[PDB]
């Protein structure tokens, strides 16, 4: 599939109003229509939305969405416990032989305590995984609240296509979340660029930790 | 009315075929573009492909290289077949019948969803490479391990054989679309203690009875 991008993610308090976003691109966004799902652990995800803003029976009116060109959004309004899932849009995209996208996900949270920003550590390859032929980057991600984040990683200043494994959140003793990111390259792509880049999106930051071969 | 039913194997065994199916009632086998996608633990989700009643079939590139599905109108149902599986495979896997051209008025149809764990015998020891400590003031550096490519979890890791312990934040471990672990592990340390105390990070895997010590060091 491709990338629909969405914040990873969304919080509020009892009753509040929270919306989410959802970036696309000519191909999907700009020829189809958008889907909403609600996605708990352990089943199928449950259809909020579908055709940009229709609710089907039983889905609470306090569900709404909109779509723009290439932009989509769901509104849920009286933010109540239940609603704490993660949810992710969709769209049929006109490449290849046809593609269904799904979002990257967007978590919603009930704050049960102040947001926290997150602290980052990269570390690069080590001479001696180089010496094995191989290459890694470690991005290390603490203290954030609530618990998604998004980790993109760039190779000089373009976003790198593969070579990413990025954990779950996990809860930490202190009830804040941490995660990991990695980042596979071969030695070539190490030494021949100019730096590599682990950025961290979380609610309203973000941070960015950049190393160089060199 | 319409009801769509996901079977087949919940538990699985490694590099063999991963097979799902789908019922479909109160719907006709046309109606519909019949899909499977699938959430791996912790991860987002992933459409993994297409089929409608005639045989056109459209995949997930990612997966196109070990997926097939097929239908079967007589039956009123659709499977799925995904080969030389590994634990990146376990997963919910959920039908579905997506609407292409938005042409039903109630939108798509979902299962009900089915956590399928791959099940491996097999083990493999870690690598571990060191992660130095820069060149660090004013207070405090981190230092750690990685521990990389290892299958089954779990593994342990320890500091100078556990006489440090604070300041010690080991990761969970990410699962690889290879299907094997990696890991982190760094402490904090007081910088001035860099050129003096020694730091050597003790990692036991015993599903493969692999003992590393490693002694990390500046530069």
């Amino acid at each position: 599939q491709s990338v629909l991008t969405q914040p990873p993610s969304a919080s509020g308090t009892p009753g509040q109003r929270v919306t989410i976003s959802c970036s696309g691109s000519r191909s999907n966004l700009g020829r189809n229509t958008v889907n909403w799902y609600q996605q708990l652990p352990g089943v199928a995800p449950k259809l909020l939305i579908y055709s940009n803003n229709r609710r089907p029976s039983g889905v609470p009116d306090r569900f709404s969405g909109s779509k723009s060109d290439t932009s989509a959004s769901l509104a849920i309004s009286g933010l109540q416990s239940e609603d704490e899932a993660d949810y992710f849009c969709a769209a049929w995209d006109d490449s290849l032989n046809g593609l269904y996208v799904f979002g990257t996900g967007t978590k919603v949270t009930v704050l049960g305590q102040p947001k926290a920003a997150p602290s980052v550590t990269l570390f690069p390859p080590s001479s001696e995984e180089l010496q094995a032929n191989k290459a890694t980057l470690v991005c290390l991600i603490s203290d954030f609240y609530p618990g998604a984040v998004t980790v993109a990683w760039k190779a000089d200043s373009s976003p790198v296509k593969a070579g990413v494994e990025t954990t779950t959140p996990s809860k930490q003793s202190n009830n804040k979340y941490a995660a990991s990111s990695y980042l596979s390259l071969t030695p070539e792509q190490w030494k021949s660029h100019r730096s590599y880049s682990c950025q961290v999106t979380h609610e309203g930051s973000t941070v960015e930790k950049t190393v160089a071969p060199t | 009315q319409v009801q769509l039913q996901e079977s087949g194997p919940g538990l699985v065994k490694s590099s063999e075929t991963l097979s799902l199916s789908c019922t479909v009632s109160g719907a006709s086998i046309s109606n519909f573009y019949w899909s499977w996608v699938r959430q791996p633990p912790g991860k987002g989700l992933e459409w993994m492909g297409s089929i409608y009643y005639t045989g056109t079939i459209t995949y997930n590139p990612s997966l196109k290289s070990r997926l097939t599905m097929s239908v079967d109108t007589s039956k009123n149902q659709f499977s799925l077949k995904l080969n030389s599986v590994t634990a990146a495979d376990t997963a919910v896997y959920s039908c579905a019948g997506l609407d292409r051209f938005n042409w039903n008025d109630e939108g798509d149809c979902w299962g009900q969803g089915t956590l399928v764990t791959v099940f491996s015998a097999s083990t493999k020891g870690p690598s571990v490479f060191p992660l130095a400590p820069s060149s660090t003031s004013g207070g405090t550096a981190a230092l750690g391990c990685l521990v990389k490519d290892y299958f089954p979890e779990p593994v342990t890791v320890s500091w100078n054989s556990g006489a440090l312990t604070s300041g010690v934040h080991t990761f969970p471990a990410v699962l690889q679309s290879s299907g094997l672990y990696s890991l982190s592990s760094v402490v904090t340390v007081p910088s001035s203690s860099l050129g003096t105390q020694t730091y050597i990070c003790n990692v036991n895997h015993k599903p493969s009875n692999t003992k590393v010590d490693k002694k990390v060091e500046p530069k």
